[PDB]
């Protein structure tokens, strides 16, 4: 199915207190995607949102490295091997911490893959994994982000409120 | 979080040369102060990478190849060195990173009537590539001549053992040793 | 000489339950230790060694962890065929190495 | 992958006994071997041990003078020997066998000595009956 929106805005990759930002951002009213699992592009990120956990990669096979986030009913697992899952070989970076409506945003850039949850997405976690991320499935609404530039209403504690496009 | 380096430098008993242990040291805060700067270690020398900047640098992945290895033996472990251990059990490449420390054991592996759990490859066919370990002890066969797979004339065993006692000199005793690996 | 002691005397729990069973060590082996079950009538079989690493063919629902001294194995849904004795055993050196006394699994 | 035993019996006290286990369906002569007991409804206890090609010989406690430990790589086969044999050590002797090296996923070429499998039962009575 087909939707739009006027959310999307997160706090702009970096942690300052206080604006304008030339980033990556969700257009306000845009064509997101009502989904009722098929295995969606990446595109340079995602806006994820439902009413349990995320696959990520290029090829999604052992030939190259993918992420695997997985949401047990006390923990999250994060990690990085050359899924098949039947196989797991290499295995190289692996979190562990608390459990992730619900709506997330996932960028990667410069091997850092950043994530924000709940507008005003705050930052969850941002995660060294140094691969290339291209397709993605969900282990909802998914919209894509652009680069276009935003203007952002900081609230006197910081706190985004209120977003320009 | 420090990761362990006491979980390899003080393990209770080291691996044989021939199937040289490993492990993979990543996502911690390691400091080379503490491995520097301590009496014990009789060589510490290394390349590319002065001890006195260890720690002010970070890598991706540092391995740890460790094994017990005779003392006169030691001089082996080093880029461009050639003999019994860097041609048929440890070689090292030419472009070497990290290094690699040797403190004698004597007091700990040796035991009176002989330690014969160490062992060393002795024959082979074609020398090591760096960094690979064999394990498979199909007989040697020293000609031509075939034996079908029995220790006997022109066949041998590869694997033969050190045998340390303490009675031994220093150009005999045992010197457990370290290898690390950098990005 | 590394006394190994489990003690749990006899383990009580119904099927479809999450247990654990404790093996505590007098000195510090810290990664070496494994686990094994021994059905009645059968010959063991090897679960957990390393302290952490499953064997070949073993189902998820069996897990150990532990270092140093404390080590622990978890049972999660229990089935039929797992009421067994299990046993563990120290070897961080060459000589002798000992076997836990061993714990039973019951049915409740 | 697969232990089979023999030679087990019936021997009378102060005799003599030899035990055997022969192995196929692996490379036998890269393994340490090794030979478990249990007496009747107690817990395993642990009795001899060989290493990669002899020259690695150890013993138990109980049985240190007594028992003989050998093997022959070629033949894919393994004897215990046993010596001057007294009554309390009746017992169903297996033959193990160690995980010499276990190269996990990444790097850790950790070397293991837990024994992976095993055989069947060789019931072993000693008394004067
Ligand atoms: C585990 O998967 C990763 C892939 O993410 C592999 O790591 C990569 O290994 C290659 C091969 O050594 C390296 O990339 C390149 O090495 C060449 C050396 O000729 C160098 O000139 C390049 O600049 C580059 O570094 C690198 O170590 C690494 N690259 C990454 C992070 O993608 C690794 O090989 C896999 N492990 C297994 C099981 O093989």
């Amino acid at each position: 199915y087909t939707n739009s929106f006027t959310r999307g805005v997160y706090y702009p990759d970096k942690v300052f207190r206080s604006h304008s930002t030339q980033d990556l951002f969700l257009p306000f009213f845009s064509n997101v995607t009502w989904f009722h699992n098929p295995v969606l592009p990446f595109n340079d990120g995602v806006y994820f949102a439902s009413t349990r956990g995320w696959i990520f990669g290029t090829t999604l096979d052992s030939k190259t490295q993918s992420l695997l986030i997985v949401n047990n009913a006390t923990n999250v697992v994060i990690k990085v091997c050359e899924f098949q899952y039947s196989s797991a070989n290499n295995c190289t970076f692996e979190y562990v911490s608390q459990p992730f409506l619900r709506e997330f945003v996932f960028k990667n850039i410069d091997g850092y893959f950043k994530i924000y949850s709940k507008s005003a997405l705050e930052p969850l976690v941002d995660l060294p994994i140094g691969i290339n991320i291209t397709r993605f499935q969900t282990l909802y609404y998914v919209g894509y982000l652009q680069p276009r530039t935003f203007l952002l209403k900081y609230n006197e504690n910081g706190t985004i409120t209120d977003a320009v496009d | 979080n420090l990761c362990p380096f006491g979980e390899v430098f003080n393990a209770t008993r080291f691996a044989s040369v021939y199937a040289w242990n490993r492990k993979r040291i990543s996502n911690c805060v390691a400091d080379y102060s503490v491995l520097y700067n301590s009496a014990s270690f009789s060589t510490f020398k290394c390349y590319g990478v002065s001890p006195t900047k260890l720690n002010d640098l970070c890598f991706t992945n540092v391995y740890a190849d460790s094994f017990v290895i005779r003392g006169d033996e030691v001089r082996q472990i080093a880029p461009g060195q050639t003999g019994n251990i860097a041609d048929y059990n440890y070689k090292l490449p030419d472009d070497f990173t990290g290094c690699v420390i040797a403190w004698n054991s004597n007091n700990l592996d040796s035991k009176v009537g002989g330690n014969y759990n160490y062992l060393y490859r002795l024959f082979r066919k074609s020398n090591l590539k760096p960094f690979e370990r064999d394990i498979s002890t199909e007989i040697y066969q020293a000609g031509s001549t075939p034996c079908n797979g029995v220790k006997g004339f022109n066949c041998y065993f590869p694997l033969q053992s050190y045998g340390f006692q303490p009675t031994y000199g220093v150009g005999y005793q045992p010197y457990r040793v370290v290898v690390l690996s950098f990005e | 000489e590394i006394v190994m002691t489990q003690s749990p005397a006899t383990l009580s729990v119904s099927p479809g339950e999450r247990a654990t069973l404790s093996c505590r060590a007098s000195q510090s082996v810290s990664r070496n230790l494994a686990w094994y079950q021994q059905r009645p009538g059968q010959a063991p079989r090897l679960l957990i060694y390393g302290a952490s690493t499953r064997a070949t063919g073993v189902a998820a629902r069996f897990t150990g962890s532990g270092f140093g001294t404390e080590f622990t194995l978890t049972i999660s849904g229990l089935q039929s065929e797992d009421f067994a004795v299990y046993y563990c055993q120290e070897y961080n050196n060459w000589p002798p190495w000992t076997f836990g006394q061993g714990t039973k699994v019951e049915i409740k | 992958v697969q232990l089979v035993e023999s030679g087990g019996g019936l021997v009378k006290p102060g005799g003599s006994l030899r035990l055997s286990c022969a192995a196929s369906g692996f490379r036998f002569s890269d393994y340490y071997m090794n030979w478990i007991r249990q007496a009747p409804g107690k817990g395993l206890e642990w009795i001899s041990y060989i290493g990669s090609g002899g020259f690695a010989t150890y013993y138990g406690d109980s049985v240190k003078g007594r028992f003989t430990v050998s093997r022959d790589d070629a033949e894919n086969s393994l004897y215990l020997q046993m010596n001057s044999l007294r009554a309390e050590d009746t017992a169903v002797y297996y033959c193990a066998r160690g995980v010499t090296s276990y190269s996990d996923n990444s790097g850790n070429y950790r070397t293991d000595d837990a024994f992976d499998i095993w055989g069947q039962g060789t019931m072993v009575t000693v008394s004067s009956a």
